[PDB]
């Protein structure tokens, strides 16, 4: 698509970028203090690992990567699409057999005419 | 090939000097607009050094991506500098090289969200699912405009089609009377994209507001914070350079080995004039909005105008 | 242990104030020391939103029993060189609340304070005077 | 106005109705009730006039004759206005008293403070959980109680003078 | 469901509390409130101090409304023991309180403009507050927590220089109030961020006893400066306020009507201070002077009940004082703050709206916690 | 679509900053009867114990065998009730307000030190 040797320059500029960006930490670790390891998250400092005065944390989140609604007229059609397709896959053996039988008949009927 | 390394080092040092200085002038103007002396001009060159000074803190629940995403963010910005129009045609510009630009301008924000979300406490988990909704919501609005203008400047003749070095040959402003309307509809959609990419104004959502003022970057503390505050300023310069490249490139001819730097200064001045409206005025004049209202605006009053502009400009050729 | 590249934090301090049971008299003076009449951003101060960033804590209020671990918890998370400035006449031993079963007074017996500013409440010029005095102590401490 | 004293008087005998005026032209009516008549009067105030808001939920301690008092206010459609005051008492031998959180739905919020400060366990209110007193704190150590269980004497910290340490 | 707290130590807030919320991803399915972080034990210290020392422990109970707690306590002690107050003392009281509620409303107007972005409205209203700040510093003492009311009367009179010094800030604010009138009506941000959030019906506004501008915003006309004739308030003109006069004729109290009410009260106060400044006599201010014989009288006054009510800048507060003879100070003292039912009322008006609606809903009614968890 | 602050901001940029530089200029001047650091004298002190009755925030501790009293002013709240009840007038209010310090127990914040207490005796 692009060039003939052009996907080989991309690696060159990417590696020289990583060399500069890692050299900067290699400099800045020397001048200045070191590190340490604390844990509370700096996140609502009242509690880190406690039990009960009122209810508290540890109600962890699942995979919810949607917090928005466009025109709020597409989510209903998407759910009505996924519902039928989700409960098509029953799991009974005559479904398997009937599917391959009607596929064979479909290809035969088309190939006879044209 | 080795003459493509000297440019990638020297232009990097140039842009890393200039961008922070533009940020300092911006904070001075915003301070004078509300009766204040404000900080001195080269104020970010002290904040950068004191953030490199301190002691970095790693939480006890942290992956190998907590210490390695603010390297890959700066790496895919430095590697993006080689494909951008600095006024002269870029160094590695071949027949493709628009989708490489869109891909690497998308990919830095995903590294930022993966670096924030790969930590412990769930302030980062809520401050990341708000990030990627706004990332998905603002990049069908620029793809239509840029693909329509790159297709339309290829009718009258060029040898490297769909490439950013082809955007200095012929512009929008010589297609006749109907293109003068697509010019202002396209000025609208590009100013809206430029305000929503660097995230200031209405769209100041995932930066200094996690339920009050916690932010997305509530956790990075030492060197890492200094590197992220540098990388976002370089990206601020890059996106506005794209906006002034598409809209009006009017450079001098001036042959010689020193017309390059004169055209470089003229492009830097046009970058300053385009930031001065958008970032400064639109930050001073309007507060935040929301997240559920920032999504239904980019699919209704920005993406619609891109379709109107692209269709009307298609009916000019 | 303080090594060398820290003269710059004397020209760019970032603050973060820790309320522990005040009556909101000095919190106005923290906020009103940044409005256009008593302006402070020209030194470089900048109200930050998390204790990972800041390097000057700005503790007010008498230490109320319920907020006693929180003050000892937010002291680790601020990184190195940092100071502590106690503002008012109730980190310095209570004012009218020295005789309660709930307020364990002066803030020195909890964490190592550096500069005290008396008054009830102090005028905002006294806070600027206090931060200048503490910052020149830490400039002395570098050399 | 000044006629509500007579209206509560002629309806409910064996109660202590009195009117007090003090020094700038303001009058307040005071009444002291037994138990069952207290619940019936809190029923009767809500039917005497459509919904009237009430201010405070004071409890206190007079010895082994614990009390409770309220400041219901009504007829505020005109700038004269009127405001009544009720109080009831209870023995320490049986610290119970009927709740009124069916008529005025905010009295639970003063009742929780009443439980946790000074004794006085009410009727089966829907919530008996405490508020603004810490959980890492002893049980029967009622702070505003006068002399029975004043908290200890020995957890009163002073943060004393510098002259007394030299 | 995810369980996250709100945090005692935040950015944005000036007081520590815990508002625990159960959030369904982005909505709110339940919110409850716990408090007790400012619990300094105010009744317990106040149980063993004498009468004079509680007059100063009462005004440091909160910072913004520091004149109201100093006012109603004196009203309660005078209603208990029985002490007359002259005319000049009452005129100075209604000058000082009505002058300080402007200070209480402008910083509220600035803080609500801070949580929706908008640093500009913050810096400009907090620049406009400084004339009232210099007036109060000139007449009394320090800027906040100023004390000038004793058991007898006031502690210093204004004279004639302060008349000149006060009659200029009125003229200064008459050129400022139309600008914040005109910005507030039509903005692209204010009407898109604080409209149609936390709607409060009149049934729950009456049955949970909401008091201040949270009450009369949705519509219930009542005011303790009006509903009881107090002081010199009836014969200088006093009315309640309604968002119908400021903003057309709407009545849907959500957040926007409350800001309309807080601007209408500034428009009332600029005239109620103006007319009351020339209608004063000369006389005495300090019923028994030279406050030495007052400390030789604490053994004698007592034996009664007492209750006092007044209009705070955020609602209507009330104190109760019971004392007994042969003693030094009181026997029982209890204050009630106006943001107790307003904090218990909004917890049901937050019936599943948003996540970023939370700060702009909570900071809408002045969550001055320092009087809540006393 | 509606941006009403814009003429205000454009007019506002072409004016003076309207601020007060503190480490170059005198600060904002105080009024006349301004509250400050309480100043104390020893020579006029009859020891009538009236100050300890009226002080809401205990800075005063009476001591017998010489009829004086000490104080620690770092806990004062500036409420004047010791000034207007003292008969002998050895307590005045000053105009100082710049009181930052390093230690709680300085020499400026305490009066009538115990060595001077034995020097009186
Ligand atoms: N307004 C007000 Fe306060 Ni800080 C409350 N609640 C005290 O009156
Ligand atoms: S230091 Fe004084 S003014 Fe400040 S909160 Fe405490 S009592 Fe109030
Ligand atoms: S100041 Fe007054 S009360 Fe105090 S010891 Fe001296 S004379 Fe006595
Ligand atoms: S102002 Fe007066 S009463 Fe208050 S601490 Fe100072 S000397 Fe004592």
């Amino acid at each position: 698509m692009f060039g003939y040797w052009d996907p080989l320059y991309f690696i060159i500029v990417f590696i020289i970028g990583l060399i500069l960006a890692y050299l900067l930490n290699l400099w800045a670790k020397k001048s200045g203090m070191g590190t340490r390891e604390v844990g509370e998250g700096t996140k609502i400092f009242i509690s880190g690992e406690d039990p009960e005065k009122v209810i508290p944390g540890f109600e962890h989140l699942e995979g919810y990567y949607t917090g928005r609604n466009t025109m709020w007229g597409l989510v209903n059609g998407v759910k009505k699409f996924f519902a039928t397709l989700k409960n098509d896959h029953t799991g009974l053996l005559p479904d398997y057999v009937s599917y391959l039988l009607m596929t064979t008949a479909f290809i035969l009927v088309i190939l006879l005419l044209r | 090939i080795v003459y493509g390394v000297i440019g990638l080092i020297l232009i990097y040092i140039y842009v890393s000097v200039v961008s922070l200085l533009f940020s300092g002038i911006d904070r001075k103007l915003v301070a004078r607009m509300q009766r204040r002396i404000g900080p001195p001009i080269l104020q970010p060159f002290y904040d950068f050094l004191k953030l490199m000074s301190k002691e970095t803190i790693i939480p006890k629940t942290a992956n190998f991506m907590f210490k390695a995403a603010p390297i890959l963010m700066l790496a895919t910005v430095i590697a993006l500098l080689a494909y951008t129009p600095l006024g002269f045609p870029p160094i590695f510009g071949t027949k493709g090289d628009i989708i490489v630009f869109i891909y690497l301008l998308t990919l830095a924000d995903f590294f930022l969200v993966v670096g924030v979300m790969s930590s412990g406490s769930p302030y980062g988990r809520i401050g990341a699912a708000r990030g990627i909704a706004l990332l998905v919501s603002r990049e069908p609005a620029m793809m239509l405009g840029v693909f329509a203008v790159m297709w339309a400047i290829s009718k009258l003749g060029v040898e490297k089609p769909f490439s950013l070095s082809s955007l200095y040959e012929h512009t929008i402003w010589d297609f006749g009377p109907v293109a003068w309307v697509a010019g202002v509809v396209l000025i609208y959609v590009f100013m809206a994209w430029l305000a929503s990419e660097i995230e200031v104004g209405f769209f100041n959502i995932p930066e200094a507001e996690q339920e009050i003022a916690e932010g997305t970057l509530v956790e990075y503390s030492g060197r890492y914070l200094g590197i992220i505050k540098l990388a976002e300023s370089i990206k601020e310069f890059i996106a506005a350079s794209l906006v002034v490249a598409v809209l009006f490139p009017w450079q001098l001819n001036i042959p010689g080995v020193q017309g390059y730097l004169i055209n470089l200064l003229l492009h830097t001045l046009k970058v300053f004039i385009v930031l001065l409206v958008s970032k400064t005025i639109f930050r001073t004049i309007t507060g935040r909005l929301k997240i559920s209202q920032a999504v239904n605006l980019l699919w209704t009053r920005v993406f619609t105008a891109s379709v109107i502009g692209a269709l009307l400009l298609a009916l000019g050729v | 242990r303080i090594a060398q590249l820290c003269k710059f934090i004397g020209r760019s301090p970032w603050v973060f104030h820790v309320n522990s049971g005040s009556c909101n008299g000095c919190d106005i003076e923290i906020i009103a020391a940044l409005t256009p009449r008593y302006d402070a951003e020209r030194f470089g101060v900048k109200l930050v939103g998390s204790p990972r960033h800041a390097d000057i804590l700005l503790v007010t209020g008498p230490v109320t029993n319920q907020s006693l671990e929180r003050v000892k918890l937010v002291y680790e998370q601020t990184p190195d060189p940092k100071i502590v400035i106690a503002i008012g006449a109730c980190p310095t031993g209570g004012s009218v609340f020295y005789e309660s079963p709930f307020t364990n007074a002066p803030l020195d017996r909890i964490i190592p304070v550096d500069v005290f500013v008396p008054g009830c409440p102090p005028r905002p010029e006294a806070i600027l005077h206090g931060v200048v005095l503490a910052l020149e102590k830490l400039a002395k401490m570098i050399k | 106005a000044e006629m509500v004293a007579n209206k509560i008087k002629e309806r409910f005998p064996n109660a202590e109705v009195v009117v007090k005026t003090n020094k700038w032209g303001r009058e307040r009516v005071w009444v002291r009730i037994s138990r069952e008549e207290y619940k019936e009067l809190m029923k009767f105030i809500r039917e005497l006039d459509p919904e009237a808001h009430y201010s405070i939920g004071i409890e206190q301690d007079w010895g082994d004759e614990l009390g409770f008092l309220n400041h219901i206010l009504l007829f505020y459609d005109e700038p004269p206005g009127v405001s009544l005051l009720i109080d009831v008492h209870a023995p320490k031998d049986n610290p119970v008293l009927p709740d009124t959180s069916d008529i005025f739905p905010i009295s639970l919020q003063f009742e929780r403070e009443g439980m946790e400060m000074v004794g006085l366990d009410f009727e089966g209110a829907p919530d008996k959980r405490r508020l603004f007193l810490p959980d890492d704190f002893p049980e029967g150590i009622y702070p505003l109680r006068t002399d029975e269980k004043g908290v200890p004497e020995e957890m009163v910290k002073n943060a004393g003078h510098p002259y007394l340490l030299r | 469901w995810v369980k996250i707290p709100f945090g005692p130590i935040h950015p944005g807030l000036e007081e520590p509390e815990k508002f625990i919320i159960t959030l369904d991803g982005e909505r709110i399915v339940n919110v409850d409130v716990k408090l007790g972080y400012n619990l300094r034990g105010v009744q317990w210290i106040g149980m063993r101090r004498n009468y004079v020392q509680i007059m100063y422990l009462a005004e440091r109970m909160c910072g913004i409304c520091s004149f109201s707690h100093n006012h109603t306590y004196v009203r309660a002690v005078e209603e208990m023991a029985g002490i007359e107050v002259p005319e000049r003392a009452e005129y100075i009281r209604v000058i000082v309180g009505e002058l300080e509620r402007i200070h209480s409303h402008l910083l509220n107007l600035g803080v609500v403009g801070h949580d929706i972005g908008y640093d500009t409205v913050l810096h400009l209203t907090w620049l406009a507050r400084e004339r009232v700040m210099d007036v109060l510093e000139a007449v009394s003492g320090n800027r906040v927590n100023y004390s000038m009311v004793t058991i007898g009367g006031v502690r210093r009179d204004i004279g004639e220089k302060q008349k000149r010094l006060i009659l200029d800030m009125i003229k200064y604010y008459r050129e400022v109030l139309p600008q914040i009138e005109d910005v507030f009506l039509h903005d692209s941000t204010i009407e898109a961020r604080l409209r149609d959030v936390a709607v409060v019906p009149k049934k729950l506004a009456i049955e949970m006893g909401a008091v201040g501008p949270t009450a009369r915003g949705s519509g219930i006309k009542e005011d303790s400066r009006w509903s009881e004739q107090l002081g010199v308030y009836p014969d200088l003109g006093i009315k309640p306020v309604t968002p119908e006069d400021v903003t057309g004729e709407k009545a849907r109290g959500d957040v926007y009507d409350r800001m309309a009410v807080r601007i209408g009260e500034l428009w009332m106060s600029l005239d109620l201070l103006e007319h009351a400044l020339d209608q004063m006599p000369e006389g005495k201010i300090k019923t028994f002077p030279k406050d030495n014989i007052l400390v030789a009288k604490l053994k004698l006054l007592g034996d009664g009940e007492g209750i006092g009510r007044y209009e705070a800048p955020r609602g209507e507060l009330v104190h109760y004082v019971r004392g007994q003879k042969g003693r030094d100070g009181p026997v029982r003292w209890k204050p009630r703050e106006p943001t107790f039912p307003n904090l218990f009322t909004i917890a049901k008006a937050l019936e599943g709206n948003e996540l970023a609606d939370l700060v702009v809903a909570i900071a809408s009614i002045d969550p001055c916690l320092s009087c809540t968890d006393r | 679509i509606r941006l009403p602050l814009l003429p205000t901001v454009i007019k506002n940029l072409f004016k003076k900053p309207a601020t007060n530089p503190f480490p170059k200029t005198e600060p904002v001047p105080v009024p006349e009867d301004f509250r400050g650091k309480l100043v104390y004298n020893v020579d006029k002190c009859v020891g009538c114990r009236m100050c300890v009755t009226v002080c809401p925030a205990g800075v005063f501790v009476y001591l017998p065998e010489i009829r004086k009293v000490t104080l620690w002013i770092g806990r004062c709240v500036m409420c004047k009730q010791c000034v207007d009840v003292c008969p002998t007038a050895a307590l005045q209010m000053s105009d100082e307000f710049l009181l930052a310090s390093y230690d709680k127990y300085d020499a400026k914040l305490i009066y009538l030190t115990p060595e001077e207490a034995e020097d009186i005796k």
